[PDB]
RNA sequence: UCUCCAGGCAUACGCGUAUAACAACUCGGAUAACCAUUGUUAGUUAAUCAGAAUAGGCAAUAAUCACACUAUAAAUCACCUAUAACUUCUCUGUUAACCCAACACCGGAAUGCCUAAAGGAAAGAUCCAAAAAGAUAAAAGGAACUCGGCAAACAAGAACCCCGCCUGUUUACCAAAAACAUCACCUCUAGCAUUACAAGUAUUAGAGGCACUGCCUGCCCAGUGAUCACUUGUUCCUAGGGACUAUGAACGGCUAAACGAGGGUCCAACUGU
RNA sequence: GAGCUACCUAAAAACAAUUUUAUGAAUCAACUCGUCUAUGUGGCAAAAUAGUGAGAAGAUUUUUAGGUAGAGGUGAAAAGCCU
């Protein structure tokens, strides 16, 4: 006689059954059955200034929309690293070694945003 | 006395008893699943 | 899903709570019939080797106090808490012992017969033959195993070079090592099979269970047509 | 030798080692690079891992030796849930400490005098064993773990007001919960109390002094009584990581440096959790002696000496319905021989406030045959607490 | 406003929007009104109600107003020693006339408080037939009824036979019993430990039978001369020669009472049988 | 498949009043059961209703979770119970 299409929430079965709803957690649960909030888990919003902002939310509808062009590692590889490298090498002051003079980072550890595993929410 | 009332509801029970985690315990109850997806089942279990 | 109750791996006086089985196996199965329901009970670790010396002391007889003489549960003898030393334990009571009584826990096995006194703890080597004896132990170090009920007294027929024979309660003798540790005396609750269980109702207090409502020679070719 | 604990309960052995392993000069092929068991490969032998850094939330603790207050020699810690198997005698011995039935004499006859007695004496001790008892909560039948401390709170309160007949009774407070802890030896044995009490009450003069030197000097012929095969510190804890301490309830500089009364209470519900008189006496005489002995370190160092001024404290222990009545007089810090001069301990025991107390009236046929009141109640225990208390004032 | 009825309010488990307003009047309620129905919009708000660091040492002393007592079936972390940490409120439950019975089912459904201050309506309208069901009353009589005093009664008292000792248990949905169990008694099996029996040990455990109690009967235990001699008996060596003997079964008649929705019987009363 | 039922394990709960040699005692509610009769017989009900009855501090009843599965389980044996 039990529904078995619908979802398995908290608000069914007995109250010993919990579950969460999807919110992250921002605390954790001691001992002594207490909620300690930490103050590092719980997101914060960086806001910007608007103040003086041009930007608003339409545009006029007589802007010419560009020709698609979805950005690649070439290029932005070309527009960053490309002229110091050539550059250099036309100077001769160039070396495998020091890749990182151009902006190259050997490993993520370190970074407080790392590209991978990514560290950091949108 | 009047029978028909045999099902006596309680969501522990109907969930160990026929729930997800019960099915995969043993081989037989995961072949069940495996039939339930063959034939396209929305509900493989409770 | 069924894990035994005898989890406890250190030796208390505090007592332990027991759970039942209604004689089920872990399989969950009915092996035994007549077991269910009954009081609850809680468990006093008895100890059976009496001749155990404290920890960090010598392998010599040594003595302990008699604290008081209790009712058990789990045993239709007594028990009595003994203490000695800086240590408690529980321990089977004899026919006559009384709270605050000293009682005698020795290794020496005396050359010659040692003088019998009820309650202590002496190899049957030191015996002399005729004393009556319990919680016999069949491997000397076992610990008692015989003799071990209520009123249960086995006498000491025999002794020839470093063996004696023991007559069990049932009348089956019994042959051991002379270094083995008995008690003197009969066990306590020397009436207990005087008791009168009275009604019905008092056997399932003890945990008993109802029997059953339900309700082989082959003659030889020969003695086949006489049957 | 019968083992406890049955093997199916205990854990369970390691499987065996892959046989691949035995073989000299291979490199087994595991599991360990997908990341995930599976049955068909060889398990993976990890080495112990380490966080890096500390987790507070998963710390472990070293094990017993590697502590740094680890010390051979075993010291035998007395504590509250402590029960001595020999009562009294036990801690007469460990305390070596002489034993006077009765109060003292001085004790006696300040409750004798009319003077100190309350106005309505009576009818108060009445109104607080029935608020203690009935009145307090909103239950038909309150439970010991509530009026046992308040039976014994509204009688300190009842005689706190004699400060009018006398006004020096200003010049000791109370505390509460408050730690007490000793170190001695006696005879090769090392000892240590660690305790507490419900109150203590301090002053800020020192109590008189109950026996003359001429009477503690008697006490070398008095020999302490032993309790053969059982040892002293039977019921004692053996620790081999402590650390030595004295406490005497509050740090140095504390205005009033004399404690004047111990409270203890046995306020559980539980008949087996309760000590019995015997043992609370015990539990009060230990407790008592640390709190002088405490004392005496602190005045007159570590030194071993029979003190030239001697140190007195009260005791008071009770149920709630039974109250026991303890004096001491502290006269020697050389404990470590049994012979010799020895402190002093005078006892009031069993004193019966109150048989019993009727929460509800016993009907027997539509017949009233008990009041719903305290039953055969004696004042005569409550002239014995209000004599400790009015002692060293009056 | 009136007449009458007398399980209500909370929580748990379960249910899953049936909650509330508006709008509709197709379907649903076994009919209308009105909505429990359709569509749209809303709703249930908690730091107290409810759910969701480590290693050592260690315990004889029920509950019942816990005192006195008595009892037997023997009956609920703490505290201490060290180590580590050194200020926190997020998440989830919360509606309802509701759940299990195919139904808006005279059914089933736990606990706390209370017994009307809470909660409800037996009659859609009319008529006053037969038969059928239920309630009340009965002249004279009082079991003459009937298989049977079934049912009913202004009665609800007495007594005896049979069966079972008794309180219990059983064929959910045609048998509640004389059957099963039961204390007591008897027979058989077992001399022993780390998963049942059992952390037990012959006064124990298991298997099974059977009313107990007291009272009877008496299978039986070589003979003859007396602890003693010969004949037997059993073995061998060959009919001879040695070697060796060393209370109680089966049953019964009934403690003899008490008790019973058991099966028969009788008297009294009572009655529309 | 043991959310019914049979038995068991763990944790819990309920039992007013009245008498008694003090209890598997007595009277009688709540509660559990189901003796006898009538109604009902596609019923309110695939076993009920209405009366009348039995036990009602116990071998009692009841709640929650767990266990034993068909060559089997459970059974105070009715070859009864296991949706
Ligand atoms: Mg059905
Ligand atoms: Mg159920
Ligand atoms: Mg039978
Ligand atoms: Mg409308
Ligand atoms: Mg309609
Ligand atoms: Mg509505
Ligand atoms: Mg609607
Ligand atoms: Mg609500
Ligand atoms: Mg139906
Ligand atoms: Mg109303
Ligand atoms: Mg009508
Ligand atoms: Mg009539
Ligand atoms: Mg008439
Ligand atoms: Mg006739
Ligand atoms: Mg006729
Ligand atoms: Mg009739
Ligand atoms: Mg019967
Ligand atoms: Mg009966
Ligand atoms: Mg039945
Ligand atoms: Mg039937
Ligand atoms: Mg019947
Ligand atoms: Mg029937
Ligand atoms: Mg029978
Ligand atoms: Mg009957
Ligand atoms: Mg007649
Ligand atoms: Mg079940
Ligand atoms: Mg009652
Ligand atoms: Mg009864
Ligand atoms: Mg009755
Ligand atoms: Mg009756
Ligand atoms: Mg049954
Ligand atoms: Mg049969
Ligand atoms: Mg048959």
């Amino acid at each position: 006689g039990a529904d078995r299409m619908s979802k398995w929430t908290s608000k069914r079965g007995p109250r010993t059954f919990t579950k969460s709803r999807g919110a992250k957690k921002t605390g954790i649960y001691t001992s002594d059955r207490k909620f300690v909030q930490i103050k590092e888990m719980v997101p914060e919003f960086v806001v910007p200034d608007l103040t003086g902002f041009k930007l608003k939310p339409y545009v006029n509808y007589r802007a010419p929309a560009g020709i698609d062009t979805p950005l690649t590692a070439k290029a932005l590889f070309q527009e960053t690293v490309a002229p110091a490298i050539e550059k250099d090498f036309k100077e001769g002051t160039f070396d495998a070694n020091n890749l990182e003079k151009y902006g190259f980072e050997p490993t993520q550890e370190g970074k407080l945003f790392q590209l991978y595993p990514k560290n950091f929410p949108r | 006395r009047a029978r028909g009332n045999e099902y006596q509801p309680s969501n522990i029970k109907r969930k160990h008893k026929h729930g997800w985690v019960r099915r995969l315990s043993t081989p037989a109850g995961v072949q069940v699943i495996l039939r339930r997806m063959l034939k396209g089942r929305k509900s493989l279990s409770h | 899903k069924f894990v035994s109750w005898k989890s406890r791996t250190k030796y208390t006086v505090k007592p332990v709570k027991m759970r039942k089985s209604g004689g089920r196996d872990h399989t969950g199965r009915i092996r035994v019939h007549g077991i269910g329901g009954g009081h609850k009970q809680n468990y006093r670790m008895i100890d059976f080797l009496r001749f155990r010396p404290e920890k960090e002391k010598a392998p010599e007889p040594f003595e302990e106090k008699v604290v008081v003489v209790r009712y058990d549960p789990c045993r239709s003898a007594d028990i009595a808490l003994v203490a000695g030393g800086s240590r408690k334990r529980w321990i089977i009571a004899t026919e006559n012992m009384k709270a605050g009584d000293t009682i005698l826990n020795s290794n020496h096995i005396g050359r010659m017969a040692v003088a019998a006194q009820e309650g202590d703890a002496h190899p049957l080597g030191a015996l002399p033959v005729g004393t009556l004896i319990n919680n016999v132990e069949s491997e000397p170090g076992r610990g008692a195993q015989y003799i071990r009920a209520a009123g249960t007294c086995g006498v000491l027929l025999r002794k020839v070079n470093g063996t004696a024979i023991i007559q069990l309660p049932s009348k089956r003798q019994m042959q051991v090592l002379e270094s083995c540790t008995a008690t003197v005396g009969r066990v306590s609750n020397v009436n207990h099979n005087q008791r009168v269980i009275g009604k019905a109702g008092r056997n399932r207090w003890l945990g008993k269970r109802p029997n059953s409502g339900l309700w082989k020679i082959r003659p030889l070719p020969p003695m086949k047509s006489y049957v | 030798a019968y083992e406890w604990g049955v093997r199916s309960t205990r854990k369970p052995e390691p499987r065996p080692l892959d046989r691949v392993y035995e073989i000299p000069g291979l490199e087994p092929i595991t599991y360990e690079g997908k990341k995930h068991f599976v049955p068909w490969l060889a398990r993976p032998i990890f080495p112990p891992w380490e966080r890096g850094w500390n987790d507070p939330r998963f710390h472990r603790a070293a094990p017993i030796h590697e502590q740094t207050l680890y010390k051979e020699e075993p010291c035998y810690i007395f504590h509250q849930r402590c029960r001595l198997l020999e009562g009294m005698k036990q801690a007469l011995w460990l305390t070596k400490t002489k034993l006077i039935e009765g109060l003292p004499k001085k004790v006696l006859s300040l409750v004798d005098d009319p003077a100190n007695h309350i106005e309505n004496q009576e009818q108060r001790v009445l109104d607080i064993i029935s608020h203690a008892r009935l009145w307090h909560s909103t239950e038909d039948i309150p439970k010991r773990e509530t009026y046992c401390p308040l039976i014994v709170d509204s009688l300190i309160q009842l005689c706190k007001s004699q400060i009018l007949k006398h006004p020096s009774l200003a010049r000791r407070t109370s505390a509460q919960n408050c730690t007490l802890a000793t170190t001695w030896n006696r005879e090769s044995l090392l000892l240590q109390v660690r305790g507490t009490s419900s109150t203590i009450l301090s002053a800020k003069d020192p109590l008189p002094v109950i026996a003359s030197r001429e009477e503690v000097e008697a006490t070398r012929s008095h020999v302490l009584e032993t309790f053969y095969p059982i040892s002293p510190t039977i019921d004692l804890q053996e620790c081999h990581v402590y650390e030595v301490k004295d406490d005497t309830g509050f740090q140095e500089g504390y205005p009033y440096p004399h404690p004047h009364t111990l409270y203890f209470l046995e306020k559980a519900n539980l008949r087996p959790q309760r000590f019995l008189p015997e043992q609370l006496r015990a539990k009060m005489l230990l407790f008592a002696f640390a709190n002088a002995l405490a004392q005496a370190r602190l005045l007159y160092g570590n030194t071993a000496k029979v003190l030239e001024q001697p140190i007195v404290v009260q005791s008071v222990g009770t149920d709630g319905r039974v109250f026991q009545f303890l004096v001491l007089q502290l006269n020697t810090t050389d404990l470590a021989s049994s012979e010799g001069v020895k402190n002093l301990v005078w006892t009031d025991s069993d004193q019966l406030l109150y048989r019993h107390f009727w929460c509800r009236p016993v009907i027997k046929k539509k017949v009233v045959v008990e009041p719903v009141g305290p039953v055969d109640f004696q004042p005569e225990t409550f002239r014995k607490f209000l004599a400790l208390y009015l002692h060293g004032v009056v």
